[PDB]
């Protein structure tokens, strides 16, 4: 094939042109994102039961749905929460590779059949089935500065005016509103109602009759009286449109003749649908839009498209309305692509400087400068066929492969240059010989490197997906590189490279390059003499090798293992947690403190604080809140002291002395739905209908035991809430029947007033919106207010609640959890420092077998996957090792020689572990993939030394030591040229402290460190491996 | 309230004997109560922590402490069938005939949940068998409606 | 034929018919299933100590085992060989007529007195200023 | 049933159309609301698009809107299915 | 009486059932026992 | 109709380059492709 394209350089050009155009097309048309879909498909069922408790939601909704979740394909597990905010959330997680559209329709179709089994109120609100995505492209905050609008007023504007236009924008997959559009809020008055002998029932009845769409018919409709001239639609009653119209609703006509209207017994205003979430931005009332990117969409294009939509929305904004960007992933993504792309261009520039240093002719510097980009462009074309996106993972998977790509180009050109200098052959004749020496080895390396990387794509779960991005990207580039190395570079080398006179090693030249040629030639002599002394005393270096292997195994165990390094993303969160039963106001007062702090003590770093009162990741309620802090540009936060890590720590400290509040700040993870490493997700299951209390006792018993093993387990805690005091009211059936009061009226009156009741819809300025009836705040605050509510008996007299009810305090669950249909309690925890996740999990498993009868357990989330991905690592490591041996066995035609190559692996890994350890880094995916690329190059270098040496012995009948010394002498230059260029190529990544430096540090540090040891050791150790192995097996 | 008062409430509820002990030594207010007016004795009487109940009563805990709805620790102990706590409380001067805001006595609740042993202890200490609630219902009336024959037999 | 899409297409049409059916037939639960006509296996459950009856076992299997098997991938249909327990009100017409009552009075009373009620909260949002109490109101619950 | 074009557009067509966003391979969406109160919302997709998967994506995104619709519209029923404009043939029937 | 989903693997489904039953057995009441009076999958394993 | 006409220029452009490079690869020349691709207007004017 090389020989074919040496005679046919135009063909080689055509293949290069076709690759360059195909790749160029792909690069502009490929989708740009931050991260691809890593997490498996999860379908979430969400419903609201207005004013329902945890148990009511669970017993009327959660259980009824779970029993109907049958006949759905590829379901792994099902988990649900039922809380006192009236919400249920049933999550169904599916097998990786499941069609999310099919999984969603199957779940949603089985729900539709369960709908008639649910309560009227739950059917009316609606049960939403959506696909799980915790990745927002950006959040667009909408504020109001002149204190004219409330958060409900701002939210209605955004719903009516902006939201739909943003949903219709190119690349926008989903838009979630932070709040609700207006709702017609009827705030009822028990005093006024009782005075006119009316109940919440009477108010609902009247709204339903006087706020409705009534079907009429037609004038001259078919079949008509033959001779009819006109046909017209009759328009009867239509829905109300204003607070004024709702206030005029007639409830009762008195005897004297005065009319009782809805405005007489209640306050009427356009309010929000619920008042649980109070959102404020830098103290001011706020709303906004959580925008998600669509499938196969460009994240930079969408972001630009959304900003241009908002830009032309501003003119029609009311007084004081402003758009703000607390969160946008686009600047961080645009930085990552650029720095990755910048590294590839610098890497090529660096080879030019290095190629010219050794070879000292501009024609030889162009062969790599042409060949490498063709492979890089060409790689994008292959990514496109795999249905991949330009993302941080693939962009860094490409940067990690530079050493392998740059080498393919250098190895081919250098060898042709060497041949022409040593044998004095013309360019075309020299290339044939030169390629004939390496054409078999290059193909052998492709097969070995494939066997290193291809197995990496067959890992399952979330982390198996992150590995597959690197696997395909690296394999695809390395495959194209070998193809280009056999097809294009031979043709260029035979047509472009100038001839060299035999024994011209540039010692005849003067100036700097004359010194360099004379310098490098002496150093090659010092080198070969040095290897000669090593090959006399081989047994010493074998002992020095086992010290490295033992030094490797130590650092490997000592080094902590994470998934992805944390990044200064210009944002982080402060979680606020007050005690159980704490009110909205109390939580608000702490969030106000937290905001003051960031805008006062951190006014140099912090741009905005988005304080959300009433929202918590561990469970909603009035006593929980999160403050999402948005910083300024990375340019205006210089040094490590003004970073998200440093601020996070200061903030957590300052809030440690907050009285009656658990307040701490923390950075966001690289991936949202990956959790942490050494972290586990335990599920305690009620398998024998014990109850909630007996399961709590069992959880408490398991937690107490876990706390006596601080050396194995640390931070073993429940994920859910604790039992809170609740107000139990017993309706007396006998007294109710005696007084002539119906239970339906009692139940409606209490639920409507205290809980709120969704009656029907109305059209507010051409938008259908909801109508709620609820008690005015001051009449549904305390137990004393219960007896202030009256129900009308059949005989007409008004009966207070006090007459037919009795109340007491008890304890009940504000958040009831279920796992796989049964009651459950999620326990989070992690392995103690120096313990593997499997150790901790076997202990939790052991402690759990000693729990009360009818208490089971199970692993979910990451721990479910770990158990499955842990069974695979053995098979893939094993398969990978066997195929490398086999590929090297076919190349060398020896069962034994392959060992000489395979023995180089630790030489690259030792430096990696040293650099990582001394910089204070972790065993993260970037480091791990960097090990594979370091091993590949060091293994590639070793392969050509053994091949050169072996063919001398086989073809020129040279001696073992003679062939080895000649081999390493010939490979010294190209090895040093790749390393010099590549080490300089990744040097900026190690020292980079800017935006996205976390990822760059993980790539650069473990590569530079590994490249230094793999270069210095391998040139001395490969000759030792080859000689010791050949001596063992004749 | 106080700092240690909240720790005692949370500790007395969980049944953490060794934390309650340290708190009693440090002088944590035993008369500390949450929003609903539940003292550490209520929480110990409710969740059935006998050892702590005894410790609180020793440390000058109000045995006839009532909540915002007028319920005592004996109301809770009698309702959730904690026989030992009931006896300990009655021993330390718990009002056997304590009515709540509904006129419900510890006997009414013991009868309703059908705790036969507890009903006899209250009766031993002089529970008014003819005590009526806000609806004129005695402990006998509850047993007959509940259909508990054994309990109806004890109240003649 | 893609059975997934056949189930989706069939059910899409059934969903138009669903509202036209009697309330009683909707409340029993209509089921669209894509299974084989023949049994893969029969998971029999007996009591070796003879402590549980045919009815007791059947209820255990329905209430503890049946749903998890039904949710297992590849299980097109699960047929219980028995019945899950219900709260059985066996009416006496002699005693009904004596107190001048009917099955309508019985049904209506079970609905009023076997009800799980959404009763709201004390100090719920939007609250008054200086509110210190936040508690769920628990009214009637399902009978056990 | 019984509602005018504008009443039906405000309550059904717009409510549904708002939820017809972020669907794979959607070229355009034409729709109309008539005096009788019928609502047809035709979503035409790219050539080569799997019509069965296209149907599933439309059905899932519609059923989010379904509860926001009037309850009288829900009782009358809402269908999602593959469609074509022109008739293949008209099979006429007469009496001799 | 378990029926197999259209086009599903009988052996892989039967394996998954016996796996789900294995997690229930531990929490059975006293006396309860699983018996296999009918199974078509055992024949396929032997015939192969 | 709009779509069809918008993309026709790109279709002719790429088709010519493919035919060009295919000849260069097959005949190992630049001049033979250049010589052959100059006849394309002689054909296209006849069709117009
Ligand atoms: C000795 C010399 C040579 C010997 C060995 C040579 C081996 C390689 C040379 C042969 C090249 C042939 C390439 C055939 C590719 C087969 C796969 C077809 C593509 C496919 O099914 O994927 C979909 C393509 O759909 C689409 O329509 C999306 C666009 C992607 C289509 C692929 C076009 C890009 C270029 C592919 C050719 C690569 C060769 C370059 C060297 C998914 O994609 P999607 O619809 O999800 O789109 C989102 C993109 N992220
Ligand atoms: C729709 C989107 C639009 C985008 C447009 C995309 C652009 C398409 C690119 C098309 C590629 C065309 C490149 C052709 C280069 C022609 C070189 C001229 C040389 C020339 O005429 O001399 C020949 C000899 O050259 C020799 O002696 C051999 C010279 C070899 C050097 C080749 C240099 C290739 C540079 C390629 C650049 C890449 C372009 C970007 C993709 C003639 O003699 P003969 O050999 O024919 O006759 C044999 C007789 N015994
Ligand atoms: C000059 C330099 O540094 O590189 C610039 C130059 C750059 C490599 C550009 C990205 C990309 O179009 C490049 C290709 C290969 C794209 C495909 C073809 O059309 C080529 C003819 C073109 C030439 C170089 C170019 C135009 C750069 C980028 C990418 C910026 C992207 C983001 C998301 C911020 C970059 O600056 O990083
Ligand atoms: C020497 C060989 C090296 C080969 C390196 C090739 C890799 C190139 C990486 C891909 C980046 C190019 O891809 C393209 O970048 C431009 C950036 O102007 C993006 O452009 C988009 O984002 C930018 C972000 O500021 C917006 O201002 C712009 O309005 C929008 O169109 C495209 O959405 C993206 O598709
Ligand atoms: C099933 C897929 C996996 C298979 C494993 C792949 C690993 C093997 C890598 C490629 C091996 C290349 O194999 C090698 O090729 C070249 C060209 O044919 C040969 O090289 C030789 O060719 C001829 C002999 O035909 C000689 O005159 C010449 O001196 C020399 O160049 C080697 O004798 C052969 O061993
Ligand atoms: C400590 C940080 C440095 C890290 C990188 C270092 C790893 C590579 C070290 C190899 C350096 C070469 O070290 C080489 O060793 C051999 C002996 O082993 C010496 O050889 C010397 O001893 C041998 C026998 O032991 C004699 O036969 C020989 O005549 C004598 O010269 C070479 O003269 C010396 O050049
Ligand atoms: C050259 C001879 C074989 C080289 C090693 C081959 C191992 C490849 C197995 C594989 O698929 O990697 C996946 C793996 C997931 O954890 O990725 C990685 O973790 C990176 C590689 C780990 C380094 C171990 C080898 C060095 C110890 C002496
Ligand atoms: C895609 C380019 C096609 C490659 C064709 C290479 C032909 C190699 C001929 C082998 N041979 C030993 C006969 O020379
Ligand atoms: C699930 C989609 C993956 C499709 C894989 C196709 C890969 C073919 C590309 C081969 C080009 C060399
Ligand atoms: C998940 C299985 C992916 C198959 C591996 C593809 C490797 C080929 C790269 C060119
Ligand atoms: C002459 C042998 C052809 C080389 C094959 C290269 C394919 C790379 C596969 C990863
Ligand atoms: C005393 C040790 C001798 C080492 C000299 C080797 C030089 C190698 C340059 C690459
Ligand atoms: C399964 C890995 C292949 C190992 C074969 C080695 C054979 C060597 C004996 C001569
Ligand atoms: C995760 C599915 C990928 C399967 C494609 C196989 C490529 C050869
Ligand atoms: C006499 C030993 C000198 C070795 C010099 C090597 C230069 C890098
Ligand atoms: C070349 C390696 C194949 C990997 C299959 C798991
Ligand atoms: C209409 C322009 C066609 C382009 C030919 C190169």
């Amino acid at each position: 094939m090389p020989n074919f394209f040496i005679d046919r350089p135009i063909f080689a050009w055509v293949i290069a042109i076709i690759i360059m155009l195909a790749g160029g097309l792909a690069i502009l048309k490929l989708p740009v994102a931050q991260y691809p879909t890593i997490a498996p498909p999860a379908v979430t069922i969400s419903a609201s039961y207005p004013g329902a408790d945890a148990k009511t939601v669970q017993d009327t909704v959660t259980q009824v749905i779970e029993q109907n979740m049958n006949g759905i394909d590829n379901l792994m597990y099902m988990s649900s929460n039922s809380d006192s905010t009236g919400t249920v959330q049933i999550t169904l997680t599916f097998e990786s590779g499941t069609d999310a559209d099919i999984a969603q329709v199957q779940v949603q179709n089985k729900l539709q059949l369960a709908m008639p089994l649910l309560p009227q109120e739950v059917q009316q609100q609606g049960v939403s089935v959506e696909k799980s995505s915790s990745s927002f492209l950006m959040v667009v905050g909408v504020i109001n500065t002149d204190g004219t609008m409330t958060q409900e007023d701002i939210s209605d504007y955004v719903a009516a005016n902006m939201k739909d236009a943003i949903s219709r924008t190119s690349g926008v997959g989903d838009v979630q509103l932070f709040g609700s559009q207006y709702a017609m809020r009827i705030w009822m008055n028990p005093n006024e109602l009782n005075k006119f002998q009316l109940t919440p029932v009477d108010v609902i009845t009247a709204i339903k009759a006087q706020n409705a769409q009534v079907a009429a018919g037609q004038l001259g409709g078919t079949p008509p009286v033959k001779g009819q001239q006109l046909n017209a639609s009759i328009i009867a009653q239509t829905r109300l449109t204003s607070t004024e119209e709702f206030g005029k609703i007639l409830l009762k006509v008195n005897q004297d003749g005065s009319r009782v209207l809805l405005r007489d017994v209640a306050k009427i205003e356009l309010g929000g649908e619920n008042y649980d979430i109070i959102a404020e931005f830098n103290g001011q009332p706020a709303s906004g839009l959580g925008i998600k990117l669509a499938t196969g969409a460009n994240a930079l294009d969408t972001a630009a498209a959304i900003r241009a939509e908002l830009a032309k929305m501003e003119p029609f904004f009311p007084s004081g309305l402003k758009i703000v960007y607390p969160y946008d992933t686009t600047p961080f993504v645009k930085i990552s692509i650029h720095e990755a792309v910048k590294t590839l261009v610098e890497a090529i520039i660096l080879v030019f400087l290095v190629m010219y240093l050794f070879l000292q002719n501009f024609r030889a510097t162009l062969i790599p400068t042409i060949a490498v980009p063709v492979v890089l462009l060409g790689t994008f074309a292959v990514l496109a066929a795999f249905g991949f996106s330009i993302n941080t993972l693939t962009m860094f998977g490409m940067v990690l492969a530079i050493g392998l790509l740059v080498d393919d180009a250098i190895v081919v050109v250098e060898n042709v240059e060497r041949v022409m200098a040593e044998e004095g052959l013309p360019p075309k004749e020299a290339t044939r010989k030169s390629m004939g020496q390496i054409q078999g080895a290059l193909v052998g390396i492709a097969m070995v490197l494939s066997a290193v990387f291809v197995p990496m794509a067959f890992f399952g779960g979330s982390t198996g997906a992150i590995y597959r991005q690197f696997s395909i990207t690296i394999v695809s580039a390395m495959a194209l590189s070998v193809l280009v190395a056999l097809i294009l570079t031979p043709a260029l080398c035979a047509t472009m490279l100038k001839p060299i006179a035999k024994g011209d090693h540039g010692e005849g030249k003067k100036g700097f390059f004359g010194w360099f040629n004379r310098m490098f030639e002496k150093s090659t002599h010092h080198y070969t003499d040095s290897v000669g002394g090593i090959l006399r005393s081989t047994g010493r270096y074998l002992v020095l090798y086992l010290i490295i292997v033992v030094g490797m195994a130590y650092l490997f165990v000592r080094l902590p293992s994470s998934f992805l390094p944390d990044e200064d993303q210009g944002v982080f969160m402060t979680m606020v947690q007050l005690p159980a039963g704490a009110t909205q106001e109390r939580t608000q007062k702490v969030l106000n403190e937290v905001t003051h702090y960031y805008l006062t003590k951190e006014k140099n770093n912090v741009e905005s604080v988005f304080a959300v009162n009433g929202f918590g990741f561990a469970g909603r309620g009035q006593n929980t809140g999160i403050a999402f802090v948005s910083l300024k540009d990375w340019a205006d936060r210089p040094g490590e002291e003004n970073k998200v890590e440093a601020i996070t720590m200061r903030a957590t400290r300052a809030f440690s002395q907050i009285k009656d509040a658990m307040v701490f700040a923390f950075n966001l993870p690289a991936i949202v739905e990956l959790g942490t490493a050494t972290g586990f997700d335990f599920e305690l299951i009620d398998q024998a209908g014990l109850g909630h209390e007996k399961l709590t006792q069992a959880r408490n018993q398991l937690l107490a035991e876990a706390a006596k093993h601080p050396d194995m387990l640390t931070s073993v805690r429940p994920n859910g809430l604790e039992d809170t005091p609740q107000f139990k009211i017993d309706i007396d059936q006998e007294k109710a029947q005696a007084l002539g009061v119906s239970i339906n009226d009692i139940n409606t009156t209490l639920g409507a007033a205290w809980g709120g009741s969704y009656v029907n819809d109305f059209i507010d300025r051409g938008r259908v919106k909801k109508v709620y009836v609820m008690s005015e705040a001051k009449y549904r605050m305390l137990p004393d207010d219960i007896g202030d509510w009256y129900v009308r008996a059949a005989d007409g007299q008004m009966v207070p609640f006090s007459a037919f009810s009795s109340s007491r305090w008890e304890y009940g669950s504000p958040r009831l959890e279920r796992y796989n249909g049964l009651p459950s309690m999620e326990i989070l925890g992690q392995a103690a420092p120096g313990k593997s996740t499997g150790e901790a999990m076997e202990l939790m498993e052991q402690l759990a077998s000693k729990l009360p009868t009818g208490v089971g357990y199970d692993w979910t989330g990451m721990s479910y996957q770990e158990r499955l991905s842990g069974n695979q690592a053995p098979s893939l490591y094993a398969i990978s090792l066997i195929v490398v041996f086999l590929c090297l066995a076919a190349l060398y035609e020896s069962w034994s020689i392959p060992f000489s190559v395979m023995l180089v692996v630790p030489l690259g890994v030792i430096g990696a572990l040293l650099a990582a350890t001394f910089r204070g880094l972790t065993n993260d995916v970037y480091f791990q993939v960097g090990l594979l690329t370091t091993i590949g190059l060091s293994a590639k270098n070793a392969i050509l030394i053994v091949e050169f040496a072996k063919d001398l012995m086989d073809k020129e009948g040279k001696g073992l030591i003679e062939a080895t010394l000649d081999a390493v002498r010939m490979r010294l230059r190209p090895i040093l040229m790749t390393s010099l260029a590549f080490i300089l190529g990744v040097m900026p990544l190690v020292i980079s402290t800017g935006a996205g430096s976390g990822a760059q540090n993980a790539v650069g540090t473990g590569v530079m460190g590994g490249m230094v040891t793999a270069t210095v050791l391998a040139i001395f150790f490969v000759p030792v491996f080859f000689v010791v192995v050949r001596r063992r097996f004749s | 309230g106080s700092d240690l008062g909240k720790k005692l409430l949370e500790a007395a509820r969980a049944g953490r004997d060794d934390e309650v002990r340290i708190l009693m030594a440090n002088g944590a207010d035993v008369n500390a109560a949450d929003v609903v007016g539940w003292t550490p004795l209520h929480l110990a009487a409710y969740w059935g922590h006998l050892e702590i109940v005894e410790v609180l009563l020793k440390n000058g805990a109000d045995v006839n402490a009532y909540d915002t709805l007028g319920s005592t620790p004996l109301h809770l102990a009698a309702h959730f069938g904690h026989l030992e706590i009931v006896e300990v409380l009655l021993k330390n001067g718990a009002d056997v005939n304590a009515k709540d805001d509904n006129g419900i006595t510890p006997l009414h609740l013991a009868a309703n949940r059908g705790h036969l042993e507890i009903v006899e202890v209250l009766l031993k200490y002089g529970a008014d068998v003819n005590a009526q609630d806000k609806f004129g219902k005695t402990a006998f009336d509850i047993s007959i409606n509940n259909g508990n024959e054994d309990l109806a037999e004890i109240l003649q």
